[PDB]
């Protein structure tokens, strides 16, 4: 997902991300935690730079939302994006949606 | 002990002495007027008394009550000067009651007075011998057609002073405009009612946050914002 | 309850509005007037590029 | 001096809002309310966050 920033006077930027669930169900019915990774990117200079490395690990069947704060923002015409480095789940038992 | 010159002390210890002359200088430079020199009596030749080059003018003036005591309250001497001809009335209506000016008192023995005064001259003239004390006018206790009376005070008086003296306010800036603390020096921007203007004569700060934002000087705001939320 | 006070020491945090800004002249423990105070949720990032959430 | 009445009446210029109800001290609503029913411990429980 990508969006751009147009406001003139801002000093820091906060990204609120999360996962809908992370429970992993075995064939018998046991539940185990899983993990997922994200990248938050800002277009400094001419190439995208990954500001942060994010890893969420645990068991939950409801949304868990976390926030991280940025700084040293480039000049305003910059744009931002977030991307996923974990392969999209194919089996229905995995349930790790970013 | 004041560093009085030796010849003055030798004059003090003598059995028979020369006349003692008190010379008054009223300084209105800080207020905005000119300095005035007076003396109680004329010289021997019927001319104004000459000390150094000042040429103090004859005029009925007297000051009584001077003292050196720090145990109790301040001294507050009194000075009386006549205004039969209306001089003091004109200085009082021009210079706002002559309140805040300096009064300087000198005591010089007639022996050391300038040679111009005496008809035969003075062989002992020495312009360095005097005793000086400074005061500041405080009030005009009386003013009539006969005389006018002032009460002096020390320059270092502590009547209306509280020490820390700086108030933390939520909405008002305490600095002086364009002062050292405010640190603004630029084109005229606004009036005291946050109305745009460009004349330099009517450029004042409203001491409000908008009045400060007109100058883009929010960084140096005197007051501390959003305290009233906490105090509540 | 009989605690005795003096004019040159204060060890607790006082309200800000309408009060003077104090002056400190020597080495001493101080409690100071509060200009701001808030409670919010804390960000997970600790300032580094790598951040790990959960176990 | 009768001329001081008009000087006193003119008041001053105040900055802000007379109502001042945009932001008092009433707390806002809690951000993310979620309730989860888990039978992992062998019993039905509700976890509010
Ligand atoms: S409000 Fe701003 S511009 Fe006005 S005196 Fe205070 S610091 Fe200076």
């Amino acid at each position: 997902i990508t969006r751009t920033i147009t406001s003139a006077n801002i000093d820091r930027l906060r990204f609120t991300f999360g996962v809908q669930a992370l429970v992993e169900t075995t064939s018998k019915g046991d539940r185990n935690p899983s993990e997922v990774r994200l990248l938050v990117q800002i277009q400094r200079n001419g190439g995208w730079v990954t500001e942060k490395d994010i890893t969420i690990k645990g068991k939950t069947t409801s949304q868990y939302l976390a926030s991280v704060v940025m700084g040293n923002l480039p000049p305003r015409p910059f744009n931002i994006r977030m991307r996923r480095m974990t392969p999209d789940s194919t089996t229905d038992q995995l349930q790790n949606k970013t | 002990m004041q560093d009085i010159r030796q010849e003055t002390l030798n004059e003090c210890t003598r059995a028979e002495q020369s006349a003692s002359v008190v010379l008054w200088e009223i300084d209105l430079t800080e207020v905005g007027g000119e300095r005035y020199f007076f003396c109680n009596e004329q010289n021997e030749k019927g001319e104004p008394v000459t000390w150094q080059g000042r040429q103090y003018q004859p005029y009925p003036i007297q000051g009584s009550g001077f003292e050196l005591n720090g145990k109790g309250t301040s001294t507050r001497p009194t000075l009386t000067v006549s205004n039969l001809y209306g001089m003091v009335t004109g200085m009082a209506e021009d210079m706002q009651s002559l309140v805040g000016g300096t009064v300087v008192r000198r005591k010089v023995y007639a022996r050391f007075l300038d040679a111009v005064n005496f008809v035969n001259g003075n062989s002992y003239a020495d312009p360095e011998q005097e005793v000086i004390s400074r005061w500041r006018i405080e009030q005009c206790s009386e003013l009539s057609a006969v005389s006018a009376s002032f009460v002096l005070s020390t320059p270092t008086e502590t009547d209306g002073a509280v020490f820390p003296g700086r108030i933390m306010l939520a909405n008002t800036c305490t600095w002086t405009y364009r002062g050292d603390e405010c640190g603004y020096s630029g084109p005229a921007v606004a009036d005291e009612y946050d109305q745009p203007t460009s004349d330099i004569t009517k450029d004042k700060c409203s001491k409000c946050l908008s009045g400060c934002k007109f100058r883009n000087n929010v960084g140096n705001f005197g007051g501390f914002l959003s305290i009233n939320k906490l105090s509540q | 309850n009989g605690k005795q006070n003096t004019y040159f020491s204060s060890l607790d945090n006082m309200v800000a509005q309408g009060n003077v800004l104090p002056v400190l002249y020597g080495e001493m423990r101080v409690g100071s007037r509060v200009v701001s105070q808030e409670i919010s949720t804390a960000d997970e990032g600790d300032g580094g590029q790598v951040v790990v959430i959960g176990r | 001096v009768p001329e001081k009445e008009a000087i006193v009446d003119n008041g001053a210029h105040f900055d802000g809002e007379q109502s001042g109800t945009v932001n008092g001290v009433t707390p806002p609503a809690v951000q993310h309310l979620t309730a989860e029913v888990t039978a992992d411990s062998g019993e039905y429980q509700v976890l509010a966050r």
